[PDB]
RNA sequence: AUGCGA
DNA sequence: CAAGTGTGAGGAAAAGTAGTTGGGTTTTTTTTGCAGTTGAAGACA
DNA sequence: TGTCTTCAACTGCTTTCGCATGAAGTACCTCCCAACTACTTTTCCTCACACTTG
């Protein structure tokens, strides 16, 4: 469906901690790649006080 | 409840869940005391 | 968030997703009249940004 | 979704519900349909705009 | 404002 | 081969209470018209 | 030295009159709340070993 060509099309976001490490210091490192594969979406349930 | 609290606050005690030895001594199942709201005074007063 | 912009019709975002307006996308389904409620999903509009032109062209 | 008519009223439903609208807060709001360009097809366009660009512009 | 009576 | 004093612990259960968690708002600290106007660059005497 | 001329940026407006029908900003943290299981708690109960006898 079109939500997950969506979400194939926001890609990632990137975010590193500079990544410290002590190139290192020119080219650093430590790479973090966010992103979303899959999204289901399930259809209306309630279940009574909280879970279980 | 609200005004309690805040009249009690006003007054600079501290108001929380009773301890072991408040909850003992008024005769509170210890698992109400964190319900069991307590108002207290201490030495360094409030600021 | 959904049910909001849902409450409101005030979709905003961070590209505007290439739209002239901020609001009337959404309206009361209305169900005074059953002509009325089969009305409301043949009815389609210009936008109000054009709503808002002082021209008929 | 795929409830016939029969179940649809067990339901408690309108025997013939179309359906297609949200219930947001119990209030039943519609996605209103919009008018845009046909996509992906180059129109050709006269704008006073393209001048509101600035000097030199067409 | 959305929609609407005139 | 046997009877008789002295006597400590083992055991049970409902409810509470423990530990761990989670939930949870509440809380709180896109030009699309108009007519004008100013300031502007440039020119001039 | 002094005067004139143009352009563009900015101001301010373009039905009335009523119903509607109000909604909605808000992140960091949370303590409270609801939960499952295990563990612990208060009162009570009943039997046991040993010493001494003949």
């Amino acid at each position: 469906g079109l939500l997950n060509l969506g979400v194939k099309d926001i890609g990632e976001k990137v975010i590193f901690d500079g990544k410290p490490l002590n190139s290192n210091s020119g080219y650093l490192g430590n790479k973090l790649s966010v992103s979303v594969e899959q999204v289901s979406i399930a259809k209306p349930m309630s279940n009574d006080g909280v879970s279980s | 409840p609200s005004k309690v609290v805040s009249l009690f606050r006003v007054l600079g005690a501290i108001v929380k869940g009773a301890t072991v030895a408040q909850a003992e001594a008024f005769g509170i199942p210890k698992s109400t005391a964190a319900s069991y709201k307590i108002a207290t005074m201490k030495v360094p007063f409030k600021l | 968030k959904m049910q909001y912009f849902l409450s409101t019709g005030n979709l905003v975002s961070q590209s505007g997703l290439d739209l002239q307006q901020v609001s009337g996308y959404t309206v009361v389904a209305e169900k005074i009249n059953f002509y009325r409620f089969i009305s409301h999903f043949r009815m389609v509009h210009r936008g109000s940004f054009f709503a808002q032109l002082k021209t008929t062209t | 979704n795929k409830m016939s008519p029969y179940e649809l009223v067990q339901h408690k439903e309108e025997s013939d519900e179309i359906g297609g609208y949200f219930i947001v807060n119990g209030i039943e709001k519609l996605i209103r349909m919009l008018i845009v360009q046909r996509r992906n097809h180059p129109m050709a366009i006269i704008r006073p705009s393209f001048a509101n660009r600035g000097a030199s512009y067409s």
